[PDB]
């Protein structure tokens, strides 16, 4: 219901999954 | 006008005789009593393309309360295995209920329904819920005391039994 | 006699027959098999007359029961009889018997073997009457019945399919007692004997119970071929069915020695459909089953993947037109088949390429993935995305499919449940039980395929991004292109919207694949140049994007959106044309509409703006320095604009520029903060404001609500004229936008709760955290008073004894506003389309007025609790101000003067609402230095509150339940469950709160090695060792274990483990309370009802434990006791504990004393 706000720790919108750390 | 036999088969207190009973009447039933042997109880559905009969025999989901368990599938031209979403014992038992069923009527149409979806805690979810997949059957989230989707399997069944897919219930 | 037993079965199974008549017949069958001679005559019954189906059911079911309940009471004779019957009874099968006779009587068949065969194999050298005794013969018979005739074919293929089936599929009972020789036996009989002894050792006496020499699979796999070939379906059939359970277990030697693939796969060649699903199921367990050899599962997946050219004719044959009808005979097939082909890209890293095998491999799957429907495509999906993940297959995956896979996921990323007689819905009306779960299945294939779409752009940036780049230039020169080009208004569910919402989503997963590529690319020396390529195509890309000048506001917000995306890689080159885009991408006229009307096309315009008021704070977030360089630019610039943005906007703009002000490091940040956060909480130490906010007129007429009155009056409104009928004006429509600017203004929560939440997010050292934390501090303790007092007002806006000094013509106004409209699927027929129907339809209403002047209220009441929530959130200035908890909790809950009941009229999902909010958040918020003088002066009160408010709701629940049995409509149905679910959840939130003040101690009885955190075990100081709080807390404690709710019960009881160590610290008033009340309500209301199944046995051991302790330095607790048990020996029960050291023995004890209880 109510508006959501920004957290300078997940600020960044991307989905990268977390788990990828090379190729 | 048709008349298909249904078997009603499930674990104890899941909710079949109650979901059998608010076909019938209408009202809600609040108290547990285990149904002894089995009940045959006739039914009428009115659909656009005629009438249909079902007779719904609610059969006993306690051991010691079963009467001919298997005996009750014979000549059934139908089927519903109910479990209960608020406890998972009924849903691990539904592939003994379609082993046991599928035993004594082979190419019958089958239909698992999930009962007490009307409440906010449930131990079987959806995810959970794969045992219409193997089996190719079809699964309907039903609430005898919501009344969300009581009719959905019995028009389910009456399409597939008379054959028309465009069936649908008008009153 | 046995025409008694025909007209019980006659009666019991004839339609025209009553329910009593029917329960008299099977009683009599009931009393029919109880008796002695029950195998007996069940067997007559089967062998005298065959003809009468039902009657040789029944005597089969007999002997069913006969060796299935009383098999351990018949002797070695007996056994030998039933035996010898069950055995005369299968080789009399003839064609007439029924299907369900012949399964029948194989389970009888299997029942017998499953309860002897085996026995003498446990022993050496055994004797030939336990040989006989372990039925010996049966291979030898089985084969015997295999000769009999056709009928006598398919029993024992019955026969070997339930055994198989029981013995390793199933978790069968008695097989389980007697695996490590059924099991063997099992493999004895169905493998050749020189094949059996090179993986296993045992002597001749197991080569006694093996007949036939060359096993049984020599058997079944020609005749499988012959009936093939014969094109025999029936028998296809059964002997896929019998083959299909033996396969999993049996040694690979037999399975590559016999071809069974190849049978398998000659069966999928045919056009029956039952034996192409069994051949599917047989080929996956094929495929997963154990191999002790591994060459055999080479030779297994060598053979399944040399025939990709077999499994695509199959999968083309299988294809069907579903335009006019599904057909539902190989459909499921179709869902089969995809299903056991995505799990073959397993084995592709095995399979030595000669022919292509991989190559067509791929090419099918891509196939099947182009499926019109969304379950058969959606199976390949993992596939895909777990191919191009690994590194394994890319190079083997990128040489054929990904151009096409790239192009399939580009043209399936569209709206399915909005695009008009599309093909999938046609296999959702199948699939799919009702339209939100096609919805969100839907959402999902879409997030699939943009994860399909986001690492294809990683792995191969080059190649999608010109094929993105020449996509998008041919969508924007394509006439759809033109319309979204030139137009300013779309319709948000028609096909120009859709499509370029679909390239932004294409974009946006670009760029996503960009960022993972970031990572992804190993770091060489390579790594910079390639990264600059990159950027520099980003660049591009984006400056193409920016010139199409969209004008479509639902779609410049996905673009401005992506421009987020687009910064996180690019950083300062392109920051200040995407801050100066976004910034006049919300200040755009849109000369064509007003935006004052709440219009459908205006609230899409709305959102654009909030998105890049949200936008524009997420990127001062991001880059606070590089914005610090053009900070005079921006404020000039943003006040320049004030005057022509609103409200909300420009509270978004503020708090913009306070997140440049606080963390770009700029100079005199304390001059700047003032100067941008005083004037808008300013309103807030309004004098007019503060000395009315103690006045509840006054608070409705800020509200209107006197205006609304007068409304009412012009049009000749009265209480007994329903609301739901009076058609709504514009007068109206004015006025309560006018209402709503005047409130927002009024009280600035939105205000002030983003100016805290955004000055927290600019904390990075504990320094400039403790300079924020005093700068804070004059703007909120002289305001935190007023906050209260309006959550205090919203709390007394519910209370029906608060309007009676309204006018009488809004008596009835403010309480349709008071009740809210939640809906849940499946606590009613209804679904979510008539109930968004039924709001639709209100809004020409003047009941919709009530409901947005509630939706006011709830919305104020939210954001205040937020407000409250982030106080908190500012560290030590919240806890070490004396007044704070009672100035908190005397708002949240109005005690009323004479009757104890928690803020009255207030609903259960607003009291859920203001623990998850408040409560926990502040609770969970108290620094490790200020719990002493906040937490004391808390939770005496809160606990009481919480036990107060749980008790009042569910005495209210439970007598509303009993004194209105019957409902009068379906309507009050879904109300009672709508109020149960909620009143559940509430107490779901109350025990978690519980369990974070304290922390549990584990399901199992002995084990409390649960560690508490330094926040839990710092509580449990403050708690236990205080008896203003210890009291209170073991009320909500009792009364939490009382209610009825399996959960907070469970979950109660194992906090109250983890008290238990220290609340029984010895104090007298401690002790004396746990007695009379803990030991009355654990026996009577928990551990006597059986509705609390799961928490009776974890009460059991608690009041165990409470039980030695207290009867031990109590003895007073002994005789209260005995009182509530009238009766018993107490002294004798506790005795017989202490000597006893296992709790399983002691648990024995304690259910011998609870059913006395119970009798009593
Ligand atoms: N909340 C809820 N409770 C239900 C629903 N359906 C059934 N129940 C409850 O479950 C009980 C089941 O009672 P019956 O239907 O008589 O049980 P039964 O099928 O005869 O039981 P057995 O003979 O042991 O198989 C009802 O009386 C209700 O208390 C439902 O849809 N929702
Ligand atoms: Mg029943």
């Amino acid at each position: 219901l109510y508006s959501p706000l920004i957290h300078t720790q997940s600020a960044v919108p991307v989905t990268i999954s977390p788990n990828l750390v090379a190729t | 006008v048709p008349t298909f036999k249904l078997v009603l088969v499930g674990d104890g207190g899941t909710g079949k005789t109650t979901f059998v009973k608010r076909h019938l009447t209408g009202e809600f039933e609040k108290k547990y009593i285990a149904t002894i042997g089995v009940e045959v109880h006739p039914l009428s559905f009115y659909t656009n393309f005629g009438e249909i009969k079902f007779d719904v025999w609610d059969t006993a989901g306690l051991e010691k309360f079963g009467g001919l368990r298997d005996g009750y599938y014979i000549n059934a031209q139908c089927a519903i295995i109910m479990f209960d979403v608020t406890s998972r014992i009924t849903y691990k038992n539904v592939p003994n209920w379609h082993r046991d069923l599928v035993r004594v009527c082979e190419n019958i149409p089958i239909v698992l329904c999930g009962n007490k979806v009307d409440v906010k805690e449930r131990k079987v979810k959806a995810k959970t819920i794969t045992f219409h997949r193997k089996k190719n059957l079809q699964y309907y989230d039903i609430s005898a005391k919501s009344n969300y989707n009581f009719e959905k399997p019995f028009l389910w069944l009456a399409r597939k039994l008379a054959g028309n897919p465009q069936l649908e219930f008008v009153e | 006699g046995a025409s008694q037993i025909v007209s019980a079965l006659d009666v019991i199974y004839s339609p025209k027959s009553n329910n009593s008549q029917r329960q008299e017949a099977q009683k009599f069958l009931d009393e029919v098999k109880l008796c002695s001679e029950s195998p007996f005559w069940g067997y007559e019954i089967a062998l005298q007359n065959p003809t009468n189906s039902i009657l040789k059911y029944f005597g089969l079911g007999l002997l069913d029961h006969a060796v299935k309940k009383n098999w351990n009471d018949y002797d070695e004779g007996k056994r030998v009889a039933l035996r010898k019957w069950v055995m005369e009874l299968n080789f009399g099968v003839q064609d007439y018997d029924t299907r369900y006779i012949k399964e029948k009587l194989a389970t009888l068949w299997v029942e017998v073997a499953k309860r002897t065969w085996g026995e003498a194999l446990k022993q050496t050298n055994p004797t030939e009457e336990q040989l006989l005794t372990s039925w010996v013969d049966m291979d030898n018979n089985l084969f015997e019945l295999w000769n009999i005739n056709q009928s006598s074919r398919e029993l024992a293929l019955i026969i070997f399919r339930i055994l198989f089936e029981d013995v390793f599929l199933l978790d069968d009972l008695i097989v389980l007692k007697r695996m490590t020789v059924i099991q063997p036996l099992c493999v004895m009989i169905v493998c050749p004997i020189e094949v059996f002894a090179i993986k296993y050792k045992f002597s001749d006496k197991w080569t006694k119970f093996k007949a036939n020499e060359e096993g049984w699979f020599s058997v079944w796999i020609p005749e499988l071929n012959n009936a093939l070939q014969q094109n025999n379906s029936e028998y296809i059939i059964r002997l896929l069915e019998t083959l299909k359970t033996c396969l999993n277990w049996p040694l690979t030697e037999v399975i590559v020695r016999n071809d069974v693939l190849s049978s398998l796969l000659t069966c999928l060649s045919s056009n029956i459909p039952r034996a192409q699903s069994m051949a599917l199921d047989s080929i996956h367990i094929l495929l997963t089953r154990p191999y002790s050899n591994e060459s055999h599962y080479q030779m297994t997946i060598d053979r399944v993947f040399d025939n990709m050219d077999l499994l695509d004719s199959v999968y083309e044959s299988l294809l069907f037109d579903p335009t006019d009808d599904i057909d539902e005979t190989k459909y499921p097939i179709i869902k089969k088949f995809v299903d056991m082909i995505s799990c073959l890209y397993v084995c592709v890293p095995k399979i030595k390429e000669t022919n292509g095998q991989i190559q067509k491999y791929f090419k099918l799957v891509l196939k099947t993935t182009y499926n019109p429907s969304l379950i058969v495509s959606g199976l390949t999906l993992d596939l895909w995305c777990t191919c191009l993940r690994n590194d394994e297959y890319l190079p083997k995956l990128e040489k054929y499919v990904i151009p096409d896979l790239l192009q399939f996921a580009a043209d399936a990323l569209v709206y399915y449940e909005q695009i008009d007689g599309h093909i999938s819905k046609k296999f959702a009306e199948i699939d799919f039980q009702s339209k939100s779960e096609f919805q969100t299945f839907c959402s999902t294939y879409r997030k699939r395929i943009r994860d399909i779409i986001r690492l294809i752009s990683c792995v191969e940036l080059d190649l999608t991004y010109d094929w993105l780049n020449n996509r998008l230039n041919n969508y924007f020169s394509s006439p759809f292109g033109q319309q979204v080009l030139s137009s300013t208004f779309l319709d948000h569910k028609l096909e120009p919207y859709l499509g370029a919402l679909s390239q932004y989503m294409i974009v946006e997963c670009f760029i996503n694949g960009c960022i993972r590529w970031k990572i992804w690319y190993p770091t060489g020396d390579d790594y910079d140049e390639k990264l600059d390529s990159i950027l520099q195509k980003l660049e591009i890309l984006s400056n193409q994007l920016i010139a199409l000048n969209l004008r479509e506001p639902l779609l410049l917000k996905k673009q401005i959106q992506n421009f987020a995306l687009f910064l996180t890689m690019l950083k300062d080159n392109v920051l200040f044309t995407l801050l100066e885009k976004i910034i006049t991408s919300a200040t755009m006229d849109y000369p064509e509409i007003n935006l004052e009307e709440r219009g459908a096309e205006s609230d899409a315009v709305r959102d654009l703006r909030y998105a890049c008021g949200i936008e524009l704070n997420r990127m001062a977030l991001l880059m606070p320095e590089s914005l610090k360089k053009i900070y005079p630019d921006l404020e000039s610039v943003i006040a320049r604009i004030m005057p022509n943005l609103s409200y909300h906007e420009k509270i978004s703009f503020k708090s913009f520029l306070l997140i440049i002000v606080l963390k770009s490091s700029l100079d005199m940040k304390e001059e700047r903060f003032a100067a941008i956060v005083d004037p808008e909480l300013l309103a807030w130490s309004d004098k007019t404001t503060v000395v009315g906010l103690s006045d509840l007129h006054w608070f409705m007429e800020r509200l209107g609500i006197v205006q609304i009155a007068e409304y009412f009056q012009r049009r000749d409104i009265d209480e007994n004229s329903d609301l739901l009928s009076i058609p709504i004006d514009d007068e109206g429509k004015e006025l309560k936008s006018e209402l709503t600017k005047r409130w927002q203004s009024l009280f600035p929560v939105r205000a002030t709760r983003m100016f805290i939440h955004y000055s927290m997010q600019s904390i990075k050292t504990d320094e400039e955290f403790k300079m924020l934390q005093d700068l804070w501090r004059p703007r909120i303790v002289p305001i935190l008073p007023y906050i209260t007092r309006l959550l205090y007002q919203l709390q007394s806006y519910h209370d029906p004894d608060n309007w009676k000094g309204l006018p009488t013509v809004v008596q009835s106004f403010v309480k349709y506003s008071t009740i809210e409209r939640f809906w849940e699927a499946g606590a009613s027929n209804k679904s979510k389309d008539e109930f968004i129907d039924e709001h639709m339809k209100a809004m020409q209403t003047l009941r919709d007025f009530a409901d947005s002047v509630g939706h006011i209220i709830r919305y104020t009441r939210e954001y205040t609790l937020l407000v409250l929530s982030a106080i908190s959130s500012l560290g030590s200035v919240f806890y070490l101000l004396d007044e704070s908890p009672d100035l908190l909790l005397n708002s949240i809950a109005i005690f009323k003067p004479g009757s104890n009941e928690i803020s009255p009229g207030v609903s259960t999902h607003g009291w859920k609402h203001i623990m998850n909010i408040a409560i926990r958040p502040i609770l969970k918020g108290c620094p490790k230095d200020c719990l002493g003088k906040f937490m004391p002066a808390f939770l005496p009160k809160l606990f009481e509150i919480l036990d107060l408010l749980l008790c009042q709701k569910w005495s209210s629940h439970m007598n509303d339940m009993d004194m209105n049995p019957v409902p009068t409509d379906d309507d009050q149905m879904t109300e009672e469950i709508l109020e149960e679910n909620l009143l559940r959840q509430l107490t779901t939130v109350v025990v978690r709160i519980v369990i974070d003040c304290v922390g549990q101690g584990n399901a199992n009885p002995n084990s409390a090695k649960s560690r508490l955190n330094n926040h839990q075990m710092e509580m449990r100081k403050i708690i236990f060792n205080d008896l203003n709080t210890l009291a209170p807390f073991l009320k909500l404690l009792n009364h939490l274990i009382s209610f009825k709710d399996t959960k907070c019960s469970f979950n109660s009881i194992l906090v109250m483990k983890c008290c238990l160590t220290s609340v029984l610290n010895q104090n007298n008033t401690v002790d004396e309370y746990f007695t009379f009340e803990v030991m009355k309500n654990l026996l009577l209301n928990v551990l006597c009802n059986s509705a609390f199944k799961d928490s009776f046995h974890e009460a059991l051991y608690a009041f165990t434990v409470i039980f030695l302790t207290l009867c031990k330095e109590y003895p007073s607790a002994r005789a209260f006791l005995f009182e509530i048990s009238n009766g018993y020996n107490i002294d004798e029960l506790y005795r017989n504990l202490r000597s006893v050291d296992e709790y399983k023995t002691q648990r024995a004890l304690m259910i011998d004393f609870i059913d006395w209880v119970k009798s009593t």
